[PDB]
C-alpha cells in the first residue's frame, strides 16, 4: 500500500541507499543481517534475501504468451537438527501478508479455495485459502514431506502460473495471486544416508521440483569444528546493521528499479544452460528442464535489484549461476 | 392547490423533443427519425440515443442528464411518447423508453460510493446468476369499489402503495379499492448480479458483487458468463417487509459487451460477407488465394516454439473443425475432432494449451487435478429461493462450440474421468438427479495434456501401458501426438536462443504474418463451408483404409493402439477440415493425402531388446 | 460427571452473574455457587434460573487457596536446608516404590527452566518429558499423580482423544449458522501441564498436531471460520 509513500521518503535517505548500495560487498553485508541467531549458513541467507526482491515484472500481454512469474520458490530439504523450521518461524515474522501451514493439519481445498455453505441466505459461496491470502508475501510450509500426494499436487497450478481455476457446482471463475512458496522437508528415512542418490532421498517427483529454483541441501554431519562453533554461540544468547536501513532499503528498491537484460549477459545466460543439461543428465541428481534457463534470470535480475544496478550484466549471472550450482552440493 | 411546476424536468423534456428532432446525420436526413420507425411494430419500445451525440448538439443538457438522470427520466420518457405520435398506429396506452449508450468516462464496482445515488454511471462487471422474468406494476388502475368509479394513475415504489384517496366525494371504502389488472400498465424486469471484473481485483481480495435490475426490452441481453457493460443509476432499495435497512441496487437500462470483436453492432456465408469492411473481404480473400496458407498459419499463430511441426498442424486443424452432420434416423455423427498430447517433462504442453486458449474466443481452460464431475458437465443446486432443484452449466457446456483445454488430464480421479466420456461420446450430457430430468448439448472439441505413467515415455510399450487414461477414452480422440525429449544439444541452444530473446525483448520477438486479430476473423468466415467429397477421393479414401490396416499386419513390426474402424471416420473428418481451411467447397486428392499422412506420423512402432 | 448415576446425562442450570461476581469464573472449572433460585418470567410450567450471589473457586477441593501461597520462617526452615530438592524427589507419590531419579526429573517438569528472548529469538522455558517402559512400572499412576499436583492440568488418553480436540477446533451453531472455536486439551492447560498416557497408541495423523506445541507454543489456526493464533 505504500508505493506512493516511497515518493514520501526525505532525500536525506536516499543519499543513504544509494552510497551503501556503492560498497564492494553490500550483498553479504545485508544478507548476514537476516535472523542474527542462525549460525553461519551463508547460502541460504543468499538465496532468502534474492527472494525478498524477485525478478522484474514485465509485461508479456502483447506476445500472448500470458503472464510470467517474478518470485522465487525456495526448498529447504534436510536431516533433522539442522534449524529449517526456525528460519520460517523467522521469515513468517518479518515479511507482512504472509502465512504459515504444517504437514497434516492443512487440506487440499484449504490451501487454495473452498466452497461453503453460507448460512444466513442459504447459497454457496466462494472463499479464499492460505495460498491465496498470502497473495503478497510468503507462504511458509513446513513439513513438506508429510502431505499425501492428494493435497500436494494442488501446488502445481498457484505455484508456476500465478493462477487457480476453479469449476465447482454454481462457481466457474479464475482468482490469481503472487505468492511465493518457501517449504521444508525432510529426507526420506529422516536420515541422510549416502548409499542412495540425490534424486533418492528427496523422493519428490520431477514436475514438482522443477517448480523449485533453489533446492538447499542442508547436507550437516557430526563437524567437531561446526559442532563446537555452533554451541559456543548458542550458549552466548543466555547472558544477554539496523532494520530501518533494510527495512527501507526493500521498499526502495521495489519501487525505482527495474532491471533489463544486456547482450553481453545475455551471452552468458546461453551457455550457462547448455552446460547445465550435460551436468545433471549423467549423475542422477537433479535434471535440467528448460524452466531452469528462466530461473536463472529470475535470479539474476534479483541480484542486479541488490545493488540498484538497473541493467544486468555479466557477474549477475555468474553469482546467480554459483548459487544454483553450490546449493546441490 | 393545483400542483407545482418541477422547472428543471420540464424544460430538460421540452430541450430533449427539440434535440429529437433537430439533430441529423453526416447526410441530413434526422436520424432519430428513422431509428423510431421500427419503434412501432409490436414487442419495440426502447429507442436507444447515444450520449456522445447528444454532446454534439447541446452541452447546457448533457450536465443536467448526468447529475440528475433519475429526477428528469420520467420526462425523457414522455417526451418519446408525444415524439412518435407522428404514426398513429401504436396503441394509444403504450409506453416507451430511452435507453443511453457511449458514456464517456467508466467507473469500478468499488468506486460506486453512496455519493453516486440518483446520477448517470457506467459499469463493467461479469455475470454470475439471472433469474427468470417477471411482470412489473409500473401504474396501477385502482378500480374504485364504492362509486364504482375508477382512481388512475398511481404510481408504485418497491410496493403495493394502495392509494387511498378517492376525488368522488362519497367513497365509502377511502381503505378498500380492488384494482383492475386487464388495463394497468406492466413492465418486464428481470434482475440479474454481477460479479467485479478480473482485471479490477486490488491484489488479496475477494471480489464484490451488486444487482443490477434489467427493465425493458433489454431483459435478457445479460447472460451467465458474459462480460458485459451496464450503464445506468444506482438507486437505494428499502426492505418491503416492515412498509429501515436499506441496500444498493444498480438500475441499468442499456447493456452492452465490453469490447466488441466487430465494431458494427452486436448466420451464414452471405450475412457475414455482408458486414466485412471493405479492407475486412479485401484481406479475407487474398488469405483465401494465398498459397502455402498451411504454413503460415502455424508459423504465425505459435511463433516461439521451435519444432514439434507434427503438433501445430494437427491443432489448427482441430480449430478449423469438421463438418457436423444428422442421420435421418435421429443420431448425429461428431462434427469436430479431439486432440490429445502425451510427452516427457517439459517440452512444451501447457504451451499449446495456453496459446490456444489465449487465441480462441470462447474457449475454456481447466486443470484436471483442481476441477470435478458436477463441476465439468453439469450440476443441480437448490435455490432455496425458488426452493428447487435447478441445473447449473459446466465447463464443458459454457464453452459449446468452442474448445475445452484440459491439462494434466489423467491427474483427474477414476470416477471424474467416467462422467466426461460419457460427454465425449454421445456429445450430449444426461442429468437424472433429485427431481430434474434432462439432456443438453454439449459440442466441444478437447485439446487435453497428459504425462506418461512414471514421468518418461517408455518406447518399448504400447500407449496403454504408457498412460492411465480408461480404455473407452483412449478410442475416442483418434488423434495422438506422443512427444519425447531426447536431449539434442542442438534444439537446447535454440531454445535457450528463443527464450532469452524473448526476455530480452519483452514485446517483439513475435514479429508474424497475418497479424491475430486477422486470423479470427479468416476463421470466423471460413468455418461456415460444408465441403463434399468426389468420387476419386471416396476411392482414394478407402484405398487409403486399405493401405493404412495392413502395415499393423503380421510379422514385420508392430505398432501401439492397433488401429481399427474409428481410425476411418476420423480420416474424412481431417480432410474436411483441411478442405475448410483452403475455402473450397469440395474434398480433392490433395487434402486427403496430407490428412492421411498426418495420421500416419501419429502411430508409432512398439520396440523391444 | 463423577456425581452421576451410573449411566444418567448430567442437568444444567443457568446462573446470572451480575455487578461485582462477574469475570471471577473461568469456562471449564471447578466452582460453587450461593444464590436464590427463581423462575423466568413471562402456561403455569416455569424455567428457572440461579441468581448468584456468591462464587467461590474450589479446583483444590477445598477452596481456591492459591492467593494464600504464604510460605511461613518455620518452612523456610526446610527449604533452605542442605538437600531441599531430595525431599521433595521423596515426597511425589509416595506410595511408588523405586523410581528414584524418574522422580528427580518430573519435579524439574513442574518447575520449568526460564525462556529467554534476545535479538527477538524466543526459546521456551519448559520442559517435556516421555516415560517408555515396560508394561507394569506404575506410569498411568505418575501421570494421575502429576495431575493433582498442578494448579493448571489437564488429563488426556491417546486412544480416546482426536487430534483437532487436543489444539483446538472450528465448530458451527444450529441455531446461528456461526462457526466459532473451541480450545482444545492444550489450550486449557496454558500456564499448566498436560498429560498423554497411551501414546503410542494415538492415530499418526493426530499426533502431528503437536509439533507445533512444542517448539514454538502456539497454534495456528486458518479453517474457513477463523485465521488466528491461540497461545498454548
Ligand atoms: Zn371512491
Amino acid at each position: 500500500d505504500e508505493e506512493a509513500e516511497q515518493k514520501l521518503f526525505s532525500e536525506k535517505r536516499v543519499e543513504l541507499l544509494k552510497e551503501l548500495s556503492r560498497k564492494p560487498d553490500i550483498y553479504e553485508r545485508l544478507a548476514s543481517a537476516l535472523a542474527p541467531s542462525i549460525y553461519e549458513h551463508e547460502d541460504i541467507k543468499k538465496g532468502i534475501l534474492l527472494q525478498l526482491f524477485g525478478g522484474t515484472r514485465k509485461d508479456f500481454s502483447h506476445t500472448g504468451r500470458g503472464k510470467f512469474r517474478a518470485e522465487i520458490n525456495i526448498l529447504l530439504c534436510g536431516d533433522p537438527g539442522t534449524s529449517k523450521s526456525q528460519l520460517l518461524q523467522y521469515v513468517y515474522n518479518l515479511v507482512p501478508r504472509g502465512q504459515y501451514t504444517s504437514g497434516k493439519g492443512s487440506s487440499a481445498v484449504g490451501l487454495t479455495a473452498y466452497v461453503m455453505k453460507d448460512p444466513e441466505t442459504r447459497q454457496l459461496v466462494l472463499q479464499t485459502g492460505a495460498l491465496v491470502l498470502s497473495d503478497n508475501g510468503i507462504c511458509c510450509i513446513d513439513e513438506f514431506d508429510k502431505m499425501n500426494e492428494s493435497t500436494r499436487s494442488v501446488l502445481h497450478e498457484v505455484m508456476e502460473q500465478q493462477t487457480l481455476s476453479i469449476a465447482k457446482a454454481g462457481i466457474i471463475c479464475q482468482l490469481n495471486a503472487r505468492t511465493s512458496v518457501l517449504a521444508a522437508a525432510n529426507p526420506i528415512e529422516s536420515q541422510w544416508n549416502p548409499k542412495k542418490t540425490t534424486i533418492e532421498n528427496i523422493q519428490l517427483p520431477h514436475t514438482l521440483l522443477s517448480r523449485f529454483d533453489l533446492i538447499f541441501l542442508l547436507l550437516d554431519p557430526q563437524d567437531e569444528a561446526y559442532d563446537r562453533r555452533l554451541a559456543h554461540h548458542l550458549v552466548a544468547l543466555y547472558y544477554q546493521l539496523d532494520m530501518a536501513v533494510l527495512k527501507d532499503y526493500i521498499a526502495y528498491a521495489h519501487s525505482t528499479i527495474m532491471p533489463r537484460l544486456s547482450e553481453e549477459a545475455s551471452q552468458a545466460l546461453i551457455e550457462a544452460y547448455v552446460d547445465m543439461r550435460k551436468i545433471g543428465s549423467s549423475r542422477g541428481m537433479v535434471s535440467a528442464y528448460p524452466r531452469q534457463l528462466e530461473s536463472l534470470i529470475r535470479l539474476a535480475e534479483a541480484h542486479a535489484k541488490v545493488r540498484l544496478s538497473n541493467k544486468v550484466e555479466a557477474i549477475d549471472v555468474e553469482e546467480a549461476k554459483r548459487l544454483h550450482r553450490e546449493a546441490l552440493k | 392547490h393545483l400542483e407545482v411546476r418541477d422547472e428543471v424536468a420540464e424544460k430538460c423534456q421540452k430541450l430533449f423533443l427539440d434535440f429529437l428532432e433537430e439533430f441529423q446525420s453526416s447526410d441530413g436526413e434526422i436520424k432519430y427519425l428513422q431509428l423510431a420507425e421500427e419503434l412501432i411494430r409490436p414487442e419495440r419500445n426502447t429507442l436507444v440515443v447515444s450520449f456522445v451525440d447528444l454532446e454534439q448538439f447541446n452541452q447546457q443538457l448533457s450536465t443536467t442528464i448526468q447529475e440528475e438522470f433519475y429526477r428528469v427520466y420520467p420526462y425523457l420518457c414522455r417526451a418519446l411518447k408525444t415524439f412518435v405520435k407522428d404514426r398513429k398506429e401504436i396503441p394509444l396506452a403504450k409506453d416507451f423508453y430511452v435507453a443511453f449508450q457511449d458514456l464517456p468516462t467508466r467507473h469500478k464496482i468499488r468506486e460506486l460510493t453512496s455519493s453516486r445515488i440518483g446520477l448517470l454511471t457506467r459499469i463493467s462487471g461479469q455475470v454470475v446468476r439471472t433469474h427468470p422474468v417477471h411482470p412489473e406494476l409500473v401504474s396501477g388502475t385502482f378500480l374504485c369499489l364504492d362509486c364504482q368509479t375508477v382512481i388512475r394513475d398511481v404510481e408504485q415504489q418497491f410496493k403495493y402503495t394502495q392509494p387511498n384517496i378517492c376525488r368522488n366525494p362519497v367513497c365509502a371504502n377511502r381503505r378498500r379499492f380492488l384494482l383492475d389488472t386487464n388495463k394497468s400498465r406492466f413492465v418486464d424486469f428481470q434482475k440479474v448480479r454481477i460479479q467485479e471484473t478480473q482485471a479490477e481485483l486490488p491484489r488479496g481480495s475477494i471480489p464484490r458483487s451488486l444487482e443490477v435490475i434489467l427493465r425493458a426490452e433489454a431483459v435478457e441481453s445479460a447472460q451467465a458468463g458474459d462480460k458485459c457493460d451496464f450503464t445506468g443509476t444506482l438507486i437505494v432499495v428499502p426492505d418491503v417487509s416492515k412498509l429501515l435497512s436499506y441496500r444498493l441496487v444498480f438500475l441499468a437500462c442499456c447493456v452492452a459487451p465490453t469490447n466488441p470483436r466487430f465494431g458494427g453492432k452486436e448466420q451464414t456465408a452471405e450475412s457475414i460477407k455482408n458486414q466485412m469492411t471493405v479492407k475486412e473481404w479485401e484481406k479475407v480473400f487474398e488469405m483465401s488465394q494465398d498459397k502455402n496458407l498451411y504454413h503460415n498459419l502455424c508459423t504465425s499463430l505459435f511463433p516461439t516454439i521451435h519444432g514439434n511441426d507434427e503438433v501445430k498442424r494437427g491443432v489448427l486443424l482441430m480449430l478449423f473443425g469438421g463438418v457436423p452432420k444428422t442421420t435421418g434416423e435421429g443420431t448425429s455423427l461428431r462434427g469436430d475432432i479431439n486432440v490429445c498430447i502425451v510427452g516427457d517433462p517439459s517440452t512444451a504442453k501447457s504451451q499449446f494449451l495456453k496459446h490456444v486458449e489465449e487465441f480462441s474466443p470462447r474457449a475454456v481452460y481447466t486443470s484436471g487435478k483442481a476441477s470435478s464431475a458436477a463441476g465439468l458437465t453439469a450440476a443441480v443446486v437448490r435455490d432455496e429461493e425458488s426452493h428447487e432443484f435447478v441445473i447449473e452449466a459446466g465447463a464443458l457446456m459454457l464453452a459449446d462450440n468452442g474448445v475445452c483445454c484440459i491439462d494434466e488430464f489423467d491427474k483427474m480421479d477414476v470416477r471424474d474421468q467416467v462422467a466426461i466420456h460419457e460427454a465425449m461420446e454421445q456429445q450430449t450430457i444426461s442429468i437424472t438427479k433429485a427431481g430434474v430430468k434432462a439432456t443438453l448439448n454439449a459440442r466441444t472439441s478437447i485439446l487435453a495434456a497428459a504425462n506418461p505413467i512414471s514421468g518418461h515415455y517408455d518406447r518399448s510399450k504400447s500407449l496403454k501401458q504408457n498412460i492411465n487414461l480408461s480404455a473407452p477414452i483412449m478410442s475416442r480422440f483418434d488423434l495422438f501426438f506422443i512427444l519425447v525429449d531426447e536431449c539434442n544439444e542442438v534444439t537446447d541452444y535454440a531454445i535457450a536462443r528463443r527464450i532469452v530473446d524473448l526476455h530480452s525483448r519483452i514485446e517483439e520477438s513475435i514479429d508474424r504474418v497475418y497479424s491475430l486479430d486477422d486470423i479470427r476473423r479468416y476463421l470466423l468466415f471460413a468455418r461456415q463451408f460444408k465441403p463434399k467429397i468426389s468420387k476419386e477421393s471416396e476411392d482414394f479414401i478407402v484405398e487409403q483404409y486399405k493401405h493404412l490396416r495392413q502395415r499393423d499386419g503380421s510379422g514385420v513390426t508392430k505398432s501401439s493402439w492397433r488401429i481399427t474402424v474409428r481410425q476411418l471416420e476420423s480420416m474424412i473428418r481431417l480432410s474436411e477440415a483441411m478442405a475448410r481451411m483452403h475455402c473450397c467447397d469440395e474434398v480433392q486428392p490433395k487434402h486427403v493425402k496430407e490428412a492421411f499422412r498426418l495420421l500416419n506420423k501419429s502411430i508409432i512402432r512398439v520396440e523391444t531388446p | 460427571s463423577d456425581q452421576v448415576p451410573v449411566g444418567n446425562i448430567p442437568r444444567s442450570i443457568t446462573v446470572l452473574v451480575e455487578g461485582e461476581n462477574t469475570r471471577i469464573a473461568q469456562p471449564g472449572d471447578h466452582v460453587s455457587v450461593t444464590g436464590i433460585f427463581l423462575p423466568i418470567l413471562r402456561g403455569l410450567l416455569s424455567e428457572t434460573y440461579l441468581e448468584a450471589h456468591r462464587i467461590v473457586k474450589m479446583n483444590k477441593s477445598e477452596d481456591d487457596e492459591s492467593g494464600a501461597g504464604e510460605l511461613t520462617r518455620e518452612e523456610l526452615r526446610q527449604i533452605a536446608e542442605e538437600d531441599f530438592y531430595e525431599k521433595l524427589a521423596a515426597s511425589i507419590a509416595p506410595e511408588i516404590y523405586g523410581h528414584e531419579d524418574v522422580k528427580k526429573a518430573l519435579l524439574l517438569l513442574l518447575v520449568g527452566g526460564v525462556d529467554q528472548s534476545p535479538r527477538g529469538m524466543k526459546i521456551r522455558g519448559n520442559i517435556n518429558i516421555c516415560l517408555m517402559g515396560d508394561p507394569g512400572v506404575a506410569k498411568s499412576q505418575l501421570l494421575s499423580y502429576i495431575d493433582r499436583l498442578a494448579p493448571r492440568s489437564q488429563y488426556t488418553t491417546g486412544r480416546g482423544s482426536s487430534g483437532v480436540g487436543l489444539t483446538a477446533a472450528v465448530l458451527r451453531d444450529s441455531v446461528s449458522g456461526e462457526l466459532t472455536l473451541e480450545g482444545g486439551a492444550l489450550v486449557l492447560a496454558d500456564q499448566g501441564v498436560c498429560c498423554i498416557d497411551e501414546f503410542d497408541k494415538m492415530a499418526e495423523a493426530d499426533r502431528t498436531a503437536i509439533h507445533e506445541v512444542m517448539e514454538q507454543q502456539t497454534i495456528s489456526i486458518a479453517k474457513a471460520g477463523i485465521l488466528t493464533t491461540l497461545n498454548a
